[PDB]
DNA sequence: TCTCTTCCGCATCGCTGTCTG
DNA sequence: CAGACAGCGATGCGGAAGAGA
């Protein structure tokens, strides 16, 4: 639990 | 990679008879026909490396460790060190009457150990899959039970594959051999066509013979016999010292000399 | 890659290519998993066998490995249905090819690939041979446009640059052969020493380039026998990249200077080191002359220090996504050329000609709710013409 | 000097390289910049040698980067580091040699220190030097004479003229000396002042008070620390070390009332012995020797009050021991600095957790106070676990199309509130606050303007604090923060960031920011620093959120704003989208809801 | 009646912005 | 560009009005 958040653990960046 | 190894029985008992009959096939045909599929193994990658290893009576001696007619310079070395190779040792052979039959165990001993010794120089980055061709020619011997037990479970520990190509005879052990370690194990028939065999069925390696339509294994008769008769038996009263299969129940078994308690 | 290379030729041309010492055995190694052993199986046979035999021998599973292996080599046309026993040609020199019938040289591989970078660039100082200048300028990768003053570097060319040395070079030999038929150079007497290499006028010529681009040395002052480099049968990074946008370089050769100065700003330079920093000014210069954000990330991970390889991403995540955005930004407003269209009285007309355009590709974008489109002017006579026969 | 055909400047007919250069891992460039490894087997004693001598610009987890000055190298002689005990060092550690330049440098910063030194006895200062020759040919400006009142040679100097004097020193090649003998000093008898064992000094802590007292004599300078390192604790340590009377001073009256908590809980000083020299409250400050002021009330330039003009008589009277001056940032300020010289003091030590600004006035506070003692290594203090690790983020909201319309085609300065309120960073932060409000972590969100603040709040129903906020109802709001379950965020305003004691919170969200200030990121990033009883440095347990309105003139203040962060380490991800904010039901998710903001906007004139 | 507490009115600072040269 | 003045948002301080003993 307690996981980091999807937009932060991975670039959002479209690339 | 894979490194092949092709053990050829060239026992000249058995082989020479043939010379006496005058059979359409001969040891020469033999020979070139393991050359070719050598050749085409090599042919099939860069990375592929090869070796070969001759039986007979005494011991056994490895064939293998420019383009005069526009040939591949590193193939052309494998043709001519055979050639060279198995003539010495079938020309210059002592004559002992005592022991005739073929040696195999001791062959197949030296392969384990050298594909062990090619494991451990060539580099971790690439996985080698070794394989062992056993192509026998000959009746298999009683007494090399024991010895080539031994090596076939030493292959399947160290994953490799027992190929046997036995041909003119179907050598119970033999078969045993390569049915532990899973290897492939086809008895040709005809001797003149065994090469087209070879680059069909033995040559694909163990990664495509997987996704690939091959004669489908023999029934193993794993038989079982005491040591009184050697006949069939399907109740064996063994003990905990000799673990030796025997016929009936005994007051002491003589292979052990225990002080058995009866109960 | 090659297997492409020799997909677009005529059957004319292949049986030709199939020379007897090398080709029959340089296109075997090709064969990717299957079709070597279906190659060496009909080797020995003169008589053709049914198509449904090849189809039943790869288990369900895997079979498509059995379509494209089949697929693959009926391009290379190595059999012929007869009705798929292989070519007689083929399959005799085959069958010749299987028993029938350094340490300095990679540093002159190294140098000679360098010093002819160095001339890519805007090198004051470089190697200078009029053939190669030249045979660069019709390679597509720079033009010149004016003889007396030298050769600039075309969008293509950064491209080029920035490519790993294998994918360079190959590349680049790629070019040559299809423009050796352009300048009249036979392609199959040239290609086949390639594939021999792995193992006349126009040979000396060829030779000659070969030697040029540093892949083979004769030594003996252009003697008959040559010692091919290993680029001709065909390393640790040094860049360290911190989270600022700064790089550090452990370069000597002034090539991995000039590549890094090309999206980065130069700070300092060491004797053995050199400090750069990647800023906006410098990425986007490099992302206006051609390059894309790919390349220097690709550049910038395979020329990476040791130190950062334990860190998993290699490069951190904000140096990469920074570059990225800023190639982005560049293409924010996408042009494309087009014709627009305006009143229009029924939309059934408009409809109809939408779906003919949509047949003719000619539509680029369409707006059903203003009743409007837009076409490219290639395609404007036709929608043109259209419109005129009504 | 020499430039090379790219912007880099040349050296490589300027200094060799070392043959073992491998073993090296120092570069020395001839401007001074130094580049060490931090991969090196012998980073650690590298660091601690550069520290010494250098002070940090850049600290980046693989290559730092460290310049030395004149101030940074004054301060290695003061802790017994002479020319070659460091130089020799250097060359050692260097595996390109040292520039001549830089050798030369060295040397004349090193012999010009210590001839000069100034001593306060008796309420006048003097400025002795066993050297009679500096004094000599030290006269030959004007300004000395009218500054000056009308062997260890010594004369009294006017007590108004010393910060002109000292800052003309320093460009005259030879620094003061400002070193408080405390072990030897009968004149002013030692306050009783002890500290308690159950005070705990962590390591950075004791190196930095180290480095401060490089000897017997206590030196003066400026120790950065963050807000969440627990410099309160450094500054009280140094003031109990010194033993001898000592003047806080704050900067608010927040600031004030926690300095007093941490006197009494790390010293065993008794609670009658502290005094608060504060408009709205006092405790008899003549009384005692150890006082907590604020720089407001002692430079107050206008009418002084009676009671408050003999407090500020007897202070200037009395001779202190330190002079603490916790954010020291604000120093240099017009009246914030004329304080300095209003007291008397041997040694000011001073405090802060984010040392720059925009004015090239932070140089002053090299002569001001004295030279940056220690700066800690934020990053080295994340992997410690003394500090919360941050996932430091930039969310990109793009801005609505209306909004860019009215922004781009009014060429005033209206758009401060008009990027700063636009629906997609409105529903970014209700989106973000909401992802993170089921996640149980406490948000703090931040505005500099007041009216995009409200707006947000109301229309979130959240409780937004401001400066004419009253008193109660800002502890009211923060004691339901701290304790209440059901509220897990506080809107507060830039008043937030001057100076707090605020609870521990997971995120901290920034929907606008005042402007280009280095100081303001900083100061509000060091809220979330506070480590949790039990958190690791590599859960990244901390955030924090800088939203920003693309195509906008937010971005360069960002882009400006990030600078001191990202030279500490920090490295600022970008997010253009956030998962999950379409499936999620926000605010302004219709044209017309947009159109009544944008009219509201319009209408604030 | 003090007393505290609290609330207007000045003055200051951070950073930026405006305005005429 | 540049120096002086000023705005918006924060801070401190010092002089004058409500509950409460
Ligand atoms: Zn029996
Ligand atoms: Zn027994």
């Amino acid at each position: 639990a307690k996981e980091r958040p999807i937009w932060l653990r991975e670039s959002t960046v479209q690339g | 990679l894979n490194l092949l190894v092709i053990v050829v029985d060239a026992n000249p008992i058995w082989w020479g008879k043939q010379a006496l009959k005058e059979s359409q096939f001969t040891l020469s045909k033999c020979i070139d026909a393991v050359m070719v599929l050598g050749n085409s193994h090599l042919f099939m990658n860069r990375s592929n490396k090869l070796a070969v290893i001759a039986s007979h009576i005494q011991e056994s001696r490895f064939l293998y460790p420019g383009s005069k007619d526009g040939k591949y310079e590193l193939l052309t070395s494998a043709n001519e060190v055979i050639v060279e190779e198995i003539k010495d040792l079938m020309t210059k052979s002592d004559i002992k009457g005592q022991h005739t039959e073929t040696l195999l165990a001791g062959s197949l001993a030296k392969a384990l150990c050298y594909i062990h010794r090619m494991n451990k120089e060539v580099k971790d980055n690439q996985e080698m899959k070794s394989r062992i061709l056993v192509i026998k020619a000959a009746e298999d011997s009683a007494l090399q039970y024991m010895n080539f037990m031994n090596v076939i479970f030493a292959a399947q520990k160290q994953n490799i594959l027992i190929d046997a190509c036995v041909l003119d005879s179907d050598s119970g052990l033999l078969q045993q051999a390569c049915d532990i370690t899973g290897g492939l194990y086809l008895k040709v028939p005809q001797m003149p066509s065994l090469l087209q065999y070879l680059l069909w069925v033995f040559l694909p390696d163990q990664d495509q013979r997987s996704q690939l339509i091959l004669p489908p294994p023999v029934h193993v008769d794993y038989r079982a016999a005491c040591f009184c008769h050697r006949n069939l038996i399907e109740i064996g009263y063994v003990c905990s010292v000799c673990l030796s299969i025997f016929c009936n129940f005994s007051p002491i078994c003589t292979t052990c000399e225990t002080a058995f308690k009866i109960s | 890659n090659l297997q492409e290379f020799l997909g677009g030729l005529s059957p004319g041309v292949l049986d030709r290519l199939y020379g007897h010492p090398a080709t029959c055995l340089a296109v075997f190694r090709e064969l990717p998993s299957l079709a070597k052993n279906w190659v060496m199986r009909m080797l020995f046979l003169e008589q053709p066998l049914p198509q449904a035999a090849v189809a039943l021998w790869v288990k369900k599973e895997f079979s498509k490995a059995q379509e494209e292996s089949t697929g693959l080599l009926s391009g290379l046309r190595i059999w012929h249905t007869q009705l798929l026993i292989l070519n007689p040609i083929f399959r005799q020199n085959l069958r010749i090819a299987l028993l029938g019938g350094v340490p300095s040289l990679d540093k002159y591989a190294e140098e000679r690939w360098e010093v002819v970078l160095h001339f890519m660039v805007g090198s004051p100082s470089a190697a200078v041979s009029q053939d190669l200048a030249q045979l660069l300028s019709q390679a597509g990768l720079m033009k010149s446009t004016e003889p007396g003053e030298p050769p600039c570097i075309t969008s293509a060319g950064f491209q080029f640059l920035l490519l790993d040395t294998p994918a360079q070079l190959w590349y680049f030999m790629l070019q040559y052969l299809q423009t050796a038929q352009s300048r009249g150079m036979d392609l199959v007497e040239i290609l086949s020493f390639l594939f021999q290499l792995s193992f006349s006028d126009s040979l000396l010529n060829f030779l000659q380039h070969l030697r040029e681009f540093g892949l083979v040395f004769q030594r003996k002052r252009k003697s008959r026998r040559y010692y091919p480099t290993r680029l001709a049968i065909n390393q640790p990074g040094f860049i360290v990249v911190e989270t600022n946008y700064r790089l550090y370089a452990y370069t000597e050769s002034e090539l991995q200077i000039a590549l890094i100065a090309l999206f980065s700003e130069m700070l300092y330079r060491f004797p053995n080191m050199v400090v750069a920093q990647v800023t906006r000014e410098s990425v986007q210069q490099a992302i206006a002359s051609g390059i894309t954000a790919q390349q220097i990330i690709h550049f910038l991970r395979t020329r990476a220090h040791p130190v950062m390889l334990k860190q998993t991403p290699v490069l951190p995540p904000t140096i990469t996504d920074q570059i990225r955005l800023w190639e982005l930004e560049r293409d924010r407003l996408r042009f494309t050329e087009g014709v627009l269209y305006n009143q229009f009285l029924s939309q059934v007309d408009f409809e109809l000609l939408l779906a003919h355009a949509r047949e003719l590709g000619v539509l680029v974008f369409e707006n059903s709710a203003k009743r409007l489109m837009v076409v490219t002017p290639a395609g404007h006579s036709d929608v043109k013409r259209f419109w005129k026969r009504q | 000097t020499k430039v090379d055909e790219y912007g880099a400047k040349d050296y490589r007919l300027q200094m060799p390289l070392k043959d073992d250069h491998t073993s090296r891992p120092l570069w020395v460039a001839p401007d001074g910049h130094i580049f060490l490894e931090a991969f090196s087997p012998v980073y650690k004693y590298a660091q601690d040698f550069l520290v010494a001598i250098a002070e940090p610009v850049c600290r980046p987890t693989h290559v730092h980067e460290y310049k030395l000055t004149a101030y940074s190298l004054y301060a290695a002689v003061s802790v017994g580091l002479q020319t070659s005990d460091i130089t020799e060092y250097l060359r050692k550690l260097s595996k390109t040699g040292v520039p001549d330049g830089i050798m030369q440098f060295i040397k004349l910063c090193t012999v010009s220190y210590g001839k000069v030194k100034l001593v306060l006895k008796h309420n006048r200062y003097f400025v002795e030097s066993c050297h009679p020759d500096v004094i000599q040919h030290l006269l030959q400006d004007p300004v000395i004479r009218e500054c000056r009142l009308r062997q260890t040679v010594s004369f009294e100097v006017k007590q108004e003229m010393i910060e002109e004097l000292q800052k003309r020193c320093i460009h005259l090649e030879y620094p003061l000396l400002a070193e408080y003998d405390f072990r030897n000093d009968s004149v002013n008898p030692d306050i009783n002042i002890d500290l308690k064992p159950t005070a705990v000094l962590r390591p950075y802590q004791e190196k930095s008070l180290r480095k401060m007292f490089g000897n017997g004599r206590a030196r003066s300078g400026v120790i950065v620390l963050p807000c969440g390192a627990g410099k309160s604790l450094v500054g009280v340590t140094a003031a109990c070390t010194v033993r001898k009377r000592c003047l806080v001073l704050g900067n608010s009256a927040v600031s004030v009332e926690q300095w007093k908590a941490q006197f009494k809980m790390w010293s065993t000083i008794d609670d009658s012995q502290i005094c608060r020299f504060t408009s709205d409250a006092k405790d008899k400050p003549i009384g005692c020797s150890v006082a907590i002021s604020t720089y407001s009330m002692l430079g107050h330039t206008t009418k002084r009050s009676w009671e408050a003009e003999r407090v500020m008589e007897w202070l200037k009277t009395q001779e202190w021991g330190l002079m603490i001056l916790d954010e020291v940032h604000t120093i240099p300020a017009k009246m914030f600095r004329r304080v300095l010289t209003i007291v008397q003091a041997h040694c000011k030590l001073g405090l802060t957790a984010t040392l720059v600004r925009e004015d090239d006035k932070i140089v002053d506070l090299n002569f001001l106070i004295g030279p940056k003692l220690y700066e800690a290594n934020w990053m080295e203090l994340q992997n410690n676990g003394y500090i919360a690790k941050v996932q430091c983020a930039e969310v990109w909201c793009p801005m609505s199309p209306e909004f860019y319309r009215e922004y781009v085609a009014i060429k005033t300065k209206k758009r401060i509130l008009l990027y700063t309120m636009n629906p997609n960073k409105f529903r970014a932060c209700q989106f973000l606050i909401k992802f993170h409000e089921r996640r149980n972590d406490k948000i703090i969100v931040f505005a500099d303007n007041v009216f995009a603040l409200k707006e947000y709040a109301i229309r979130l129903n959240k409780p937004y604090i401001y400066g004419p906020t009253s008193q109660g109802e800002r502890m009211q709001i923060l004691q339901n923060f701290k304790h209440n379950p059901k509220i897990n965020t506080i809107f507060i305003s830039k008043v937030g960031d001057t100076s707090f004691d605020l609870p521990e919170a997971n995120v901290l969200i920034q929907i606008s920011s005042h402007g280009g200030s280095r100081r303001q990121e900083a100061q509000r990033l060091g809220r979330v620093l506070r480590a949790k009883k039990g958190m690791v440095a590599e859960e990244y347990n901390a955030f924090f959120y800088s939203l920003v309105s693309q195509d906008t003139q937010e971005m360069a203040y960002s882009t400006k704003r990030q600078r001191f962060l990202v030279d500490q380490g920090y490295s600022f991800k970008v997010i253009t989208k956030l998962a999950g904010m379409e499936e999620e039901d926000l605010a302004f998710s219709t044209k017309e809801e947009q159109q009544q903001l944008l009219q509201k906007v319009l209408a604030a004139t």
